[PDB]
């Protein structure tokens, strides 16, 4: 047993959905900055 | 050692294998209020977009 | 156990009502913007 | 004739090892909730210079 208490397999199975969710989020997010910049440039 | 894979929105429900709703459902229904109030304020303050509008 | 301690069924039965309530919320939610746009468009 | 030194970890190879320390069942939602607190704040600061606000009369 570790500090969090998960297994290797839970930490690894979890981390998958995390980074999978994360990327599409950070991709979705990266997209909106495009739009805004078209819509209202800055800098 | 072990590796793995996901595939949602199929695997979406495996969320509640991590996040217990009896502990966390209302806390996140609550933070939508918190969001939905924060939005209203920023537009209700725009005096054109509220019903009272003086 | 799982990290959350729920079971495959509780994880699944719950997710259903959640989707169900979410949808009819993000449908109601979809609805309102229509009217606001009519009552006071913006972009 | 004894010591215990830890492996210099190269990321992101060892990235998952976080959840051996952070129990997502307790912290996944605190996290997600704070990315919201962040998003809400950044929103305010750009929502307030009306040039980037979508209402404007
Ligand atoms: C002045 C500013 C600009 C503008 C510029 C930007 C920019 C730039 C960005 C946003 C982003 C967002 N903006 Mg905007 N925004 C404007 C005006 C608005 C108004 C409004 C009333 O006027 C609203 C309601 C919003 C709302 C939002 C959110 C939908 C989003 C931040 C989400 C979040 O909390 O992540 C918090 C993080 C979390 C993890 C919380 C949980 C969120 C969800 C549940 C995560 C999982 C989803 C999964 C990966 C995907 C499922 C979706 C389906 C597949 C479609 N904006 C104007 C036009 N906005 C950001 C974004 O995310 O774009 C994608 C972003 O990058
Ligand atoms: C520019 C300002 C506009 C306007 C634009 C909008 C827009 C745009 C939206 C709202 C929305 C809402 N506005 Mg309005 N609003 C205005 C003025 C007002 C005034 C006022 C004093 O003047 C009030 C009291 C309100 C109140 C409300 C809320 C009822 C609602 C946000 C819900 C929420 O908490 O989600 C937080 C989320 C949660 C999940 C928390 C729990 C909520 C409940 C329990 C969900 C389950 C119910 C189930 C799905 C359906 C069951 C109910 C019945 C079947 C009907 N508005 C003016 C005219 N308002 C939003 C909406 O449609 O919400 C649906 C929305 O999108
Ligand atoms: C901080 C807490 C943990 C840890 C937990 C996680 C978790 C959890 C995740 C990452 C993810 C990331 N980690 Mg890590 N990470 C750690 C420490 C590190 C260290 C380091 C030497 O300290 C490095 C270099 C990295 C590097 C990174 C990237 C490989 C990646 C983020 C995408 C990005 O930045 O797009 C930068 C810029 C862009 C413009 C990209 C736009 C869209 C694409 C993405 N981490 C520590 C130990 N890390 C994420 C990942 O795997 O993503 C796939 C992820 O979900
Ligand atoms: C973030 C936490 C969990 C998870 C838990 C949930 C939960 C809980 C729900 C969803 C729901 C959905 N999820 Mg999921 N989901 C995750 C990760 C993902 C990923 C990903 C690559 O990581 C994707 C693509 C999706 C995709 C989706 C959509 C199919 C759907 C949301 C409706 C929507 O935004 O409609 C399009 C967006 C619009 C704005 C359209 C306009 C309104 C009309 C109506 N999820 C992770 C695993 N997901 C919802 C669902 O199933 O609804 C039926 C839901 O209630
Ligand atoms: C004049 C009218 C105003 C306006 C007035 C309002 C008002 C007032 C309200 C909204 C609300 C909302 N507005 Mg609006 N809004 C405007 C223009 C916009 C713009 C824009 C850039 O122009 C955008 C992107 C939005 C978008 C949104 C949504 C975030 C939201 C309605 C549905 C929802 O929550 O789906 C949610 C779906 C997702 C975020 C996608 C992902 C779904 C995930 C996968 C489901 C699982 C989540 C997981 C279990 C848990 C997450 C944990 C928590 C992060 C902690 N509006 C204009 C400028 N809008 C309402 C609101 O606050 O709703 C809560 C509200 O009350
Ligand atoms: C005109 C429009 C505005 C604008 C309006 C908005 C609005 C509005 C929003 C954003 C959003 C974002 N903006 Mg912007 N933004 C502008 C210009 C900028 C500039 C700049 C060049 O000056 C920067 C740096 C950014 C950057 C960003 C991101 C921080 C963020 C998207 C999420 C992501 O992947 O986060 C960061 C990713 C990482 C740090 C990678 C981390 C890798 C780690 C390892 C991941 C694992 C973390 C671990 C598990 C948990 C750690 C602990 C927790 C952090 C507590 N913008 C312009 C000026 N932007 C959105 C937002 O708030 O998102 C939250 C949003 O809603
Ligand atoms: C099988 C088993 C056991 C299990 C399964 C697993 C699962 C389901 C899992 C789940 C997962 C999830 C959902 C995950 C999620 C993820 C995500 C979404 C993530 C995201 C993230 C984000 C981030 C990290 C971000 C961050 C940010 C930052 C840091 C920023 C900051 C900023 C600033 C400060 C700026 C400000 C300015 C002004 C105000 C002006
Ligand atoms: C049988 C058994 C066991 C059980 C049964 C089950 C049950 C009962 C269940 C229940 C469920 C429920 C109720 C569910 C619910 C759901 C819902 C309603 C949900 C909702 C959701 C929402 C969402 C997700 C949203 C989100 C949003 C967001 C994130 C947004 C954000 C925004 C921003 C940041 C913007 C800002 C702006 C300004 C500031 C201007
Ligand atoms: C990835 C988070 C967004 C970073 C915004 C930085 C400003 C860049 C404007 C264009 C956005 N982008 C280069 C991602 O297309
Ligand atoms: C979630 C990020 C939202 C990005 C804002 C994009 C707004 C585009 C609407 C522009 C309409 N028009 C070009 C006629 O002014
Ligand atoms: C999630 C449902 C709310 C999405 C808001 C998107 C605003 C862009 C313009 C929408 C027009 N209406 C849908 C108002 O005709």
């Amino acid at each position: 047993n570790s500090i969090s208490g998960l297994t290797e397999e839970q930490a690894k199975e979890f981390h998958e959905q995390f980074k999978v969710v994360f990327t599409t989020f950070v991709v979705l997010a990266a997209a909106a900055h495009f739009l805004v910049f078209l819509w209202r440039p800055w800098f | 050692y072990r590796p793995s894979r996901p595939s949602n929105p199929r695997d979406d429900w495996k969320l509640w294998l991590v996040v217990n709703p009896g502990t966390w459902l209302i806390p996140l229904l609550i933070t939508f209020l918190a969001t939905a109030l924060i939005v209203h304020s920023f537009v209700f303050t725009h005096e054109a977009y509220n019903p009272l509008t003086y």
